[PDB]
RNA sequence: GCCCGGAUAGCUCAGUUGGUAGAGCAGGGGAUUGAAAAUCCCCGUGUCCUUGGUUCGAUUCCGAGUCCGGGCACCA
């Protein structure tokens, strides 16, 4: 969980994504990258699943360098409630991606490595990837 | 000549161990024979079950058909002990032959308790699943081991707890570490030493290990003369050994393997382990540990957010084979990148 | 006849397909007494059933007995 420490709203409205990535939009803090190639929300629980799989593969990572970073919370009522009465409580998190952005680098580790190390993370995400080299 | 050699109604020669009664004449031919066995006739008159047969005679049996059976005046009524062995099932397995009831029971008293408070297996098979270690050869013995107590239960329903997860039951060790603060307390009123730290072929004088880092043998130990309260023996390369003003103080000294006995109980040797962060990898790190000659004063251990966890072993070891022999003993899972101290 | 496992502190019981060994109680150690109980604490205190055995250590692995625990056979 790679939660926020101290926001200054318990809960947002959920945005819509249209749109290129603003930044992030090129790997350059490693050599071997992984662009999104659609647009949905992300988890902790989908950053968690990510990052663990990385390391399982590689043994011995360099650096991972997570780019994205959950920063929209959001909410939904406890279960069997009709609707109205209030915003619920707020329960996960959100990470907001638009596509061609940026997700994970890989530091200094081998291209059979690293086409088969985000492999590894694309079935944890919701989203289509592709493999992108530094330029 | 410690065997009697009997005839069969037929008229083989049965080949029997001498002092037998004719009770001890039929489990040679068949074991039901004993079941059915009334009376007995040698040669014309019937013989008392009192008669001991001699080497020679022509045994005839009185044996009902399926109708009679034994009690326990026989128990004692068999002399040979090969065929008392059998005596010693053959009435058995009419009295347990009942027993596998209250057996029944009082085996299946003692499983919910211990095994089935958790389990609640029904239909069971967690209590035949003592079927590998035990020679049950058929299910009689794992419903009747409480009839007789020939198998002693509380071994086999702690077979039944043979579950052992335990990895809350290692943080319960944990609080053994916990609990183990009192072993330096047996280091003030002395402690049994010898003169372990020869000081530069000079015995008998006053040197401390140096908690700076501890003197083991990988890079020589190097004494260095206080101002007082003892000499400490560095351990060189260190980085208080290195930056000393005064190098005249620090002395060339022995560590000491060269003598009779060598030094048995050398301990306080705390040990630096980097590792991968995976699940059911602290408890097996401690386990390669566990059953070692080798005592944990401290666990102190934490990982970090990329679950690589830096855990350290306080722990005791007595001689660098004893040291270099257990440090390649944290190596048994391969998700440890390095060791240190 | 046959095969299949246990032959572990003083006693209970953990070591188990290979790290010589724990734990509990009992018991002992002395403070204090006629000695106890009470109070103060300390301590394992083992032919791992033997015989052998491939050895660069075996309670366990193997055979060989013995022994315990079994269920199948063998009807004169």
């Amino acid at each position: 969980m790679l939660l926020p420490k101290r926001v200054k709203y318990r809960r947002e409205h959920r945005g819509k994504m249209r749109g290129r990535a603003k930044g992030g939009t090129e790997v350059h803090f490693g050599e071997f990258g992984i662009q999104a190639l659609e647009a949905s929300w992300i988890t902790n629980r989908q950053i968690e699943a990510a990052r663990i799989a990385m390391t399982r593969y590689m043994k011995r990572g360099g650096k991972v360098w997570i780019k994205i970073f959950p920063s929209k919370p959001y909410t939904a009522k406890p279960l069997e409630v009709r609707m109205g009465s209030g915003k619920g409580a707020p329960e996960g998190w959100v990470a907001v991606v638009k596509p061609g952005k940026v997700l994970f680098e890989i530091s200094g580790v081998s291209e059979e490595v690293a086409r088969e190390a985000l492999r590894l993370a694309s079935h944890k995400l919701p989203i289509k990837t592709k493999f992108v080299k530094r330029e | 000549s410690d065997m009697v050699y009997v005839f069969t109604p037929k008229g083989d020669v049965i080949e029997l161990p001498s002092g037998s009664v004719p009770i001890d004449f039929s489990y040679r031919i068949h074991s039901e024979i004993g079941n059915k066995t009334i009376g007995a006739k040698v040669n014309g008159k019937m013989v008392t079950l009192d008669h001991k047969l001699r080497t020679g005679d022509i045994v005839e049996i009185l044996t009902s058909k399926h109708s009679y059976g034994p009690s326990q005046d026989w128990v004692k009524l068999a002399q040979t002990s090969q065929a008392k062995h059998k005596i010693r099932q053959f009435f058995k397995k009419q009295r347990r032959e009942e027993n596998v009831e209250k057996g029944r029971e009082l085996v299946e008293k003692e499983i919910k308790n211990l095994d089935f408070e958790l389990k609640d297996v029904l239909t069971p098979e967690n209590i035949q699943k003592v079927a590998d270690k035990f020679n049950f050869s058929n299910e009689e013995d794992m419903y009747a081991a409480v009839g007789y107590n020939g198998i002693t239960a509380l071994q086999v329903a702690n077979r039944l707890t043979e579950k052992e997860r335990k990895q809350r039951d290692q943080e319960e060790q944990e609080k053994i570490v916990q609990e183990v603060t009192g072993e330096p307390k047996p280091y003030p009123q002395g402690r049994k030493r010898e003169a372990g730290v020869r000081v530069k072929g000079i015995d008998n004088l006053l040197v401390r290990l140096s908690k700076c880092c501890n003197p083991v043998p990988g890079d020589d130990i190097v004494g260095f003369i206080t101002k007082g309260r003892g000499v400490s023996v560095h351990r060189e390369d260190c980085p208080n050994v290195k930056t000393n003003e005064a190098q005249e103080r620090l002395i060339p000294v022995e560590w000491e393997h060269e003598s009779q006995v060598q030094k048995r109980k050398e301990y306080n040797v705390e040990i630096e382990i980097l590792g991968y962060d995976r699940r059911g990898l602290l408890n097996e790190v401690l386990q390669a540990v566990n059953e070692t000659k080798t005592n944990i004063s401290s666990v102190s251990g934490k990982s970090d957010r990329n679950k690589v966890a830096t855990i350290h072993m306080a722990i005791f070891i007595q001689n660098i084979n004893h040291l270099h022999k257990v440090v390649e003993r944290i190596k048994q899972i391969r998700d440890i990148y390095s060791v240190r101290r």
